[PDB]
């Protein structure tokens, strides 16, 4: 999609989604250079403040220059994400007890993971017969 | 750590009956915080071919971990 | 990340008599004499405003109130991300919501979330320089 | 991605006798013994 987003109001048009913008530089023969600018955005209808769209435009998001070989799936980036929360809430004197401490407490516990790759593979064609 | 009270300033210093007057709030906080860096230097492709199967072993595993069989692309 | 509190209080509301109450007023942890005497009144119509983990042992006026609270909230985050760049190439990644924010109401859009800028400069051999 | 919540609580509401009641009021998971001595009152009229 394409959104509208204030700047002020004196708003703005802009763009929301899977995105991909490529600049090769091509040696002749193996071990091209690429300028990789890829992200993955979204929007989003839960999370809602007193405010505008929380418009989730970049969620991934890797402007990087890497150099690559003409068969070969490398990586390019990643993001591993782990999370383990808890809190209690007891009376101070019972909750400790590990055969009735179940019933005074109470308990939240939360995990998470995010586990995130991002790869690329390039494919070199000079020749019509190969594309 | 952070400790408030109130008491009666008669009563709550006796060490028998202290409790049955005063009013304790205490707050303990910690916060550990490590920020660690780890560079690999590629040069040749043979590395990089190296790194990447690793990692894509290592998404595979998360992948073996519905949840049906997820698929292997043209390494 | 972690954090442990512990409230814990007596309270003593002994009315014997006269003009007054010999009440004993903690106005530290929730509750409080005061809003109980005033808390007869609203069981009498509202029924109003509790807070924390009370023990009530009164002969309705012969009061004594022990309130007691126990949280302990712990947390444990984790994060890696990872690119692959040249050398002097600013490398990024983005990952989380992309919000607004007022700068007046003229507002502007910013990114929140895990980030990563590398800039690296490279010797032929060890001991690379790392921005 | 993937997560889990587990919420998990107890709330003793043991009002025998005297003014007060020795009612374990928990604000952590959602309803209270509070709210829930109000919600009798919301059992009356509203029951929200």
């Amino acid at each position: 999609q394409n959104v509208p987003f204030q700047t002020g109001t004196t708003v703005e048009r802009k763009d929301i989604g899977v995105s991909l913008k490529v600049t090769p530089h091509i040696n002749d023969g193996a071990a091209l250079r690429l300028e990789i600018e890829q992200e993955i955005s979204a929007l989003l209808p839960n999370a809602q403040q007193r405010n505008n769209t929380d418009l989730i435009t970049s969620k991934r998001s890797i402007k990087s220059t890497i150099l690559a070989e003409n068969g070969q799936v490398i990586v390019i980036g990643g993001l591993i994400q782990d999370d383990v929360s808890q809190a209690e809430s007891k009376v101070p004197l019972l909750g400790d007890i590990p055969l009735l401490g179940r019933l005074f407490r109470s308990t939240k516990d939360t995990h998470t993971k995010r586990n995130l790759m991002v790869f690329l593979r390039p494919t070199v064609v000079r020749d019509s017969a190969g594309l | 750590v952070s400790q408030a009270e109130s008491k009666v300033p008669l009563l709550g210093d006796i060490p028998l009956l202290g409790r049955l007057f005063r009013s304790t709030k205490d707050t303990h906080t910690k916060r550990n915080l490590m920020v660690f860096l780890r560079p690999t230097v590629v040069r040749d492709s043979a590395g990089l071919a190296a790194l990447s199967g690793k990692k894509y072993s290592d998404i595979r595993v998360i992948d073996g971990t519905p949840t049906n069989a997820n698929q292997l692309f043209d390494g | 990340s972690g954090d442990i509190q512990d409230a814990v209080g007596v309270q003593w509301a002994i009315n014997k008599g006269g003009m007054g109450g010999t009440k004993t007023n903690f106005a530290n942890t929730g509750l409080s004499i005061g809003t109980l005497l005033q808390s007869l009144e609203s069981n009498k119509a509202p029924e109003s405003i509790p807070d924390g983990a009370i023990v009530g042992i009164g002969s309705s006026s012969f009061g004594a109130l022990v309130t007691a609270l126990s949280a302990n909230t712990k947390s444990n985050l984790l994060s890696t991300p990872s690119l692959l760049t040249l050398d002097n190439q600013k490398a990024e990644i983005l990952v989380g919501q992309n919000v607004p924010f007022q700068t007046g109401t003229t507002v502007e859009r910013k990114d929140i979330g895990v980030s990563l800028k590398v800039t690296p400069h490279i010797n032929d051999g060890a001991a690379l320089r790392l921005e």
